[PDB]
């Protein structure tokens, strides 16, 4: 009799935090910016496009000195571009062309790629060889990879559809902590400013807050009705956004543990694929199926722009450490520099 | 059997539920307050002299 | 007087925005960028040319009952109209060379045919036409040392000619036609599954694009033949039948060649 | 204009493009193909067959084409998650075990593999991003289903069946009842094979099933199919 | 490990001809552009010829336009000079120096061992060294000045000017990049500055294995151009 007993202690425990996340919502953040100016209406153009890859592109991440990228796609190259000048500066073969993610690393002396091979292999940018080669084989996980950020050179945070999320140390090889709870494949992952938290959402339409010191979910966000494709922190690291496949995105507050905003239109029934956040945290960028971008009010829920510059899905997104611009990659092969 | 499976979602759930939380107000306060403090830093919101961006310059 | 002015306004306009709607397009949408578009491409650059330039002329030289504009505009019109046809003559072999090289040999052709062979093939076919042409038209009268062509009317001076028509009716129409059917019987004839409806669609697509091209370019190319060898039996309404005839492949060429593919039909839609 | 660096920079970027371009032209000269099929169905025999954790790639050479065969079957993940990166391959060679029509999931009680293979078929066939990508299905263990079938009857599997209990009419009979669950019937073909065992006739019937989708694609190029 | 090997030196009468090889081992060749640099035997650093990686690129001296020839056979990691109709003026040690160019890239820094050879008997940038000995004391802190007939600040905000150190008896060594980065494997204390026209290296805290000669470069524009060189001894 003890299943029904702990299902049930369950069930209440369940009850007590909707309960109290009931008791803290006081008021909305509708109600709060209600009176604060719009934004207007946000026109950027495609400043810059990068022409090279031959098949879809799944994955970009900046550098942090925001002028050089990497991109990744399933043909079987990773490259890293100049973007003030579209310059291709490297071309990484991959062992695997089933690439899914691509990382920059801060200091940007490697870069890693994850895929349907379940390793991750970093690679070494600054060589005295002059050539990239393989400097690691991250392996361990049981399905594809799905996203990999870097907190440093010698650390990183995967996520694979396995159901679990892994901290490794790059110089041993091995995993030295690991991250379970999730019942379904971990798609995304985002790393705190600070790097001593990061959010992880799965397919069980949950997002969860992870400590990277001690190994625990801190805390569970539900609200969507489907699976959560992308995830990242607002600026200041209180709050963060999901995307998923409800044609919906929700801003969740890590204090208030509750859902605070849903972006949504009835125009939209497309998954979205990607989002990210400005300089300031005021527009919120998402990547759609329907082959556009919308740019929406953070604070207000209005839609505020769109980037339609691609011919297919745009799979990836992101913007660069100062802000200046926003990097869409997409299915038809094509990288877009938006300002 | 499933029922230390069970044990263990029992435990994260009291882990989950003895946090503290904020007003939403208050949170929402914050938000605001940070995206009225670093509004005149973001190019995307408020658009920079041609000069001064390096992608159109 | 309007009657004709309208309908004759009303095909060009139709050969001309078909064309350009093809070409747009190509342009516009990125899945229709292939290799195998860029002869439809130049196809419909020379069928533009046709529709814009020589259906008008035309039209003006019958209803005003004789050639206004004058000599020197005249031998420039024949020379391009000329140049113009035999070139999207010429790009009707060479599409018809190209579906033949990719469906009889289908793993190795479409890797060594580049953009360069393309491009080589369009300025071949190009070339020949104008060098075909050309001189023949603009250059006839220094070589006999005299026009014999009657002013006020717009004609071939060398039609009387047997030898230069001959060879120029055989490298022209008749030696095309019977390479395009060949190559097309046995584009349908490799076109089955030696692993239907697959063979009767190619089948119906290659008996709509062969009855086309031979009903619009026969009447002409008979005509000639019956007027070198009759110089006094053809009446100048057969001749305006038969001119008009070969203009309107021009017109039906989208609809033959382009709009048999569907991606074609749904940017066409898409403006 | 640009400095002494810059021009470098730019020329070492235009190598880049070249060598990116020749990969391009040497990969999309290759052939892909999707292995699919439920556990335990034959398909570890046809790759040994072929080729004389996550995804396994296969290499083989026949008649100067080469073949990149992909076996998905490790990842024990979420299908629709990963199968989009499958969306242009030439082919998906499916693999269904044909003795398994009496005997029934390990997992599952009361559930017959031939179902499971038809729902899986049926998944995959009427899939959104497989909707042109053709099917070559391969019937394994004829020999095993023709002396099973001898004893066991198939009407545990089909209780509509009505035919005769010998190798030919319910071998047809199956090999009509997976081709039935094509409705794109229009867009794709489905190529079925009774594997031999023999010396190359299992990749002689993969080249011949390949240069006819080749074909069809080149006719479909050319505008006209 | 990076080497670069060079053969071919030896005594030659005027107007002959010889080939001077360099071999590369231990890093990817075909993906560096190399280039040809000479020192007179008592002189300073002169650069030579630079052929690019690709071979797409050849730039050549004026004073060795037409008589030099470079090329490399990257299947067997060779740079070859061919060098014809020779004259007095080119007895002088031959390096070869690798250089790669894409953005954040440290170009001229692996230098050959240098190979001998001896000859029996208007707009070009000019880097002035104004002191040409500095006597120094372990310890201390010392400034090497250079100065640039044109500015060497580009538009894209870069500054190419490039520092090498010579220790007595040795082949130059990479020390600064693109007016102040610092090379990779050169101790911290080394630092560049300057503006336009105006250049300094400071070294910190001096050394006994930073004495030797200091050469500034430009790398703007070809022909590139040395300084005459600062010298460091000790005492
Ligand atoms: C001596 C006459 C030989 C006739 C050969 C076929 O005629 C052509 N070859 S190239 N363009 C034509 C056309 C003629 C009249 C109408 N025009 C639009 C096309
Ligand atoms: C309703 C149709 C009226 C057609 C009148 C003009 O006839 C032509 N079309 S093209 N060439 C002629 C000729 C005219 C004079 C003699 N020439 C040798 C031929």
């Amino acid at each position: 009799s003890e299943l029904d007993q702990l299902r049930q202690e369950a069930e209440q425990l369940k009850n007590q935090i909707r309960d109290a996340r009931k008791a803290c919502a006081d008021a909305t953040l509708s109600q709060i910016t209600n009176n604060i100016d719009p934004v207007g209406r946000i026109q950027m153009r495609t400043r810059r496009t990068l022409r090279g890859h031959l098949a879809k592109i799944y994955a970009m991440h900046w550098g942090t000195d925001s002028r050089l990228l990497v991109s990744a796609s399933q043909d079987g190259k990773l490259i890293i571009w100049d973007s003030y000048t579209t310059n291709k500066v490297h071309a990484i073969p991959l062992r695997s062309s089933w690439v899914m993610t691509c990382a920059y690393a801060p200091s940007g002396n490697y870069v890693a790629c994850g895929g349907l091979d379940n390793i991750c292999s970093i690679y070494n940018l600054k060589t005295r060889e002059g050539n990239v080669r393989v400097s690691r084989e991250l392996a361990g996980h049981t399905g594809y990879l799905s996203c990999c950020r870097f907190l440093d050179d010698n650390q990183i945070v995967t996520s694979s559809g396995d159901t679990t999320c892994a901290l490794w140390d790059i110089e041993t090889g091995q995993q030295t902590t690991t991250f379970t709870g999730h019942t379904g494949d971990v798609m995304s992952l985002s790393l705190a400013p600070d790097t001593r938290l990061f959010v992880s959402g799965a397919c069980d339409a949950s997002a969860k807050l992870w400590d990277v010191r001690e190994g625990m979910c801190r805390q569970t966000f539900t609200g969507h009705e489907s699976d959560i494709n992308a995830i990242c922190f607002f600026p200041n690291g209180n709050a963060f956004a999901t995307g998923s496949d409800d044609a919906t995105c929700r801003l969740f507050d890590l204090r208030a543990d509750q859902e605070l905003m849903t972006y949504s239109h009835d125009n939209i029934i497309c998954g979205i694929t990607s989002v990210s956040f400005s300089k300031s945290g005021r527009l919120l960028l998402a990547g759609y199926d329907d082959f556009n971008c919308n740019v929406w009010d953070a604070l207000k829920a209005d839609r505020a722009g769109v980037l339609a510059g691609h011919d297919n899905r745009v799979s990836c997104l992101g913007v660069t450490d100062d802000g200046m611009a926003v990097a869409t990659g997409s299915w038809d092969s094509f990288l877009k520099i938006w300002n | 059997a499933s029922i230390a499976q069970a044990r263990k979602l029992v435990e994260q759930l009291k882990m989950e539920a003895n946090i503290d939380r904020i007003k939403v107000s208050k949170a929402a306060a914050d938000l605001m307050a940070y995206c009225e403090a670093h509004a005149k830093e973001d190019p995307l919101l408020t658009p920079v002299p041609a000069s001064e961006n390096p992608f159109r310059e | 007087m309007v009657f004709i002015a309208t309908v004759t306004g009303s095909l060009s306009l139709v050969t001309v925005v078909g064309n350009i709607l093809v070409m747009l397009s190509i342009k516009v949408n990125r899945q229709l960028q292939t290799v195998n578009n860029y002869f439809l491409f130049s196809l419909a650059c020379a069928d533009l040319i046709i529709g814009a330039f020589s259906m008008n002329l035309y039209t003006v030289y019958i209803i005003k009952g004789y050639w206004p504009l004058g000599a020197v505009v005249c031998d420039l019109w024949l020379a391009l109209d000329y140049v113009v046809s035999n070139a999207s003559v010429m790009n009707l072999l060479i599409i018809s060379f190209d579906r033949y090289f990719c469906v009889t040999k289908p793993l190795t052709y479409p890797a060594r045919r580049t953009t360069k062979m393309a491009g080589l093939m369009i300025a071949a076919a190009w070339v020949l036409s104008f060098v075909l042409w050309a001189p023949a038209i603009l250059f006839w009268q220094f070589v006999v040392g005299k026009r014999t062509v009657p002013d006020n009317q717009c004609f071939i001076q060398f039609l009387s000619n047997p030898a230069v028509t001959f060879g120029t009716a055989i490298a022209a129409f008749y030696l095309p036609v019977v390479i395009m059917t060949v190559l097309y019987i046995h584009i349908s004839l490799a076109s089955r599954s030696r692993v239907a409806a697959r063979e009767r669609k190619v089948t119906r697509t290659i008996f709509a694009i062969l009855l086309a091209f031979i009903l619009t370019w026969t009447p002409y190319n008979v005509m000639v033949l019956v007027n070198t060898f009759c110089q006094s039996c053809i009446p100048d309404t057969v001749w305006s039948i038969g001119y008009w005839l070969c203009y309107v492949n021009s017109t039906i060429n989208p609809a033959c060649y382009a709009l048999c593919n569907a991606t074609f039909k749904k940017t066409f839609r898409h403006l | 204009t640009l400095s002494a660096e810059d021009k470098a920079a730019v020329e070492r970027s235009k190598m880049i493009d070249r060598n990116l371009r020749e990969d391009g032209e040497k990969a999309a000269r290759e052939v892909k193909l999707l292995l699919l099929g439920a556990g335990e169905s034959g398909k570890n025999t046809i790759v040994k067959q072929m080729k004389i954790t996550g995804i396994v790639e296969t290499h083989f050479t026949f008649k100067d084409l080469h073949f990149k065969m992909f076996d998905v079957g490790a990842q024990r993940s979420e299908r629709k998650k990963w199968i989009h990166c499958f969306e242009g391959v030439t082919a998906i060679i499916f693999c269904v075990a044909l003795s398994d029509y009496d005997l029934v999931l390990a997992e599952d009680e009361e559930m017959n593999r031939m179902h499971a293979s038809m729902k899986l078929f049926d998944s995959i066939c009427n899939n959104k991003w497989f909707t042109d990508t053709s099917i070559i299905l391969f019937l394994n263990k004829k020999d095993l289903f023709e002396e099973k079938i001898k004893k066991s009857p198939l009407t545990i599997c089909y209780p509509e069946y009505a035919g005769s209990n010998t190798y030919e009419e319910a071998a047809a009979y199956i090999q009509c009842q997976f081709e039935d669950l094509n409705k794109r019937k229009d867009t794709k073909e489905i190529y079925t094979h009774f594997t031999c065992s023999t010396d190359t006739k299992n990749v002689q019937f993969v080249f011949d099933a390949v240069t006819d989708v080749i074909i069809k694609n080149n006719l479909k190029d050319c505008g006209l199919f | 490990d990076v080497q670069l090997v060079e053969s071919g030196g030896g005594l030659v009468q005027p107007g002959g001809s010889r080939k001077l090889s360099c071999s590369a081992s231990g890093f990817a060749f075909s993906s560096f552009g190399m280039h040809w640099v000479r020192q007179a035997p008592e002189k300073g650093l002169e650069w030579v010829a630079y052929i690019s990686s690709g071979s797409g690129t050849i730039y050549y001296a004026d004073t060795v336009k037409g008589r030099f020839t470079i090329s490399r056979d990257d299947p067997k990691n060779t740079l070859f000079l061919q060098m014809t109709s020779l004259r007095s003026e080119d007895t002088a040690m031959y390096y070869c120096v690798r250089s790669i160019y894409y953005y954040g890239s440290s170009p001229f820094d692996f230098w050959g061992q240098g190979t001998t050879l001896t000859v029996s008997s208007g707009s070009d940038i000019v880097m002035t060294q104004a002191t040409s000995s500095v006597p120094v004391t372990p310890g201390e802190s010392v400034s090497i000045s250079c100065r640039s007939s044109k500015s060497l600040l580009h538009s894209n905000g870069n500054t190419y000017l490039y520092w090498f150190l010579q220790r007595p008896g040795q082949s130059p060594q990479l020390l600064i990049y693109r007016m102040s980065n610092l090379a990779s494997g050169v101790p911290d204390r080394f630092s560049g500055s300057g503006s336009g026209t105006a250049f300094t290296l400071t070294i910190s805290r001096l050394e006994a294995e930073d004495v030797g000669v200091y050469y500034c470069m430009q790398h703007l524009e070809y022909p590139l151009t040395f300084g005459a060189g600062t010298k460091l001894e000790l005492k």
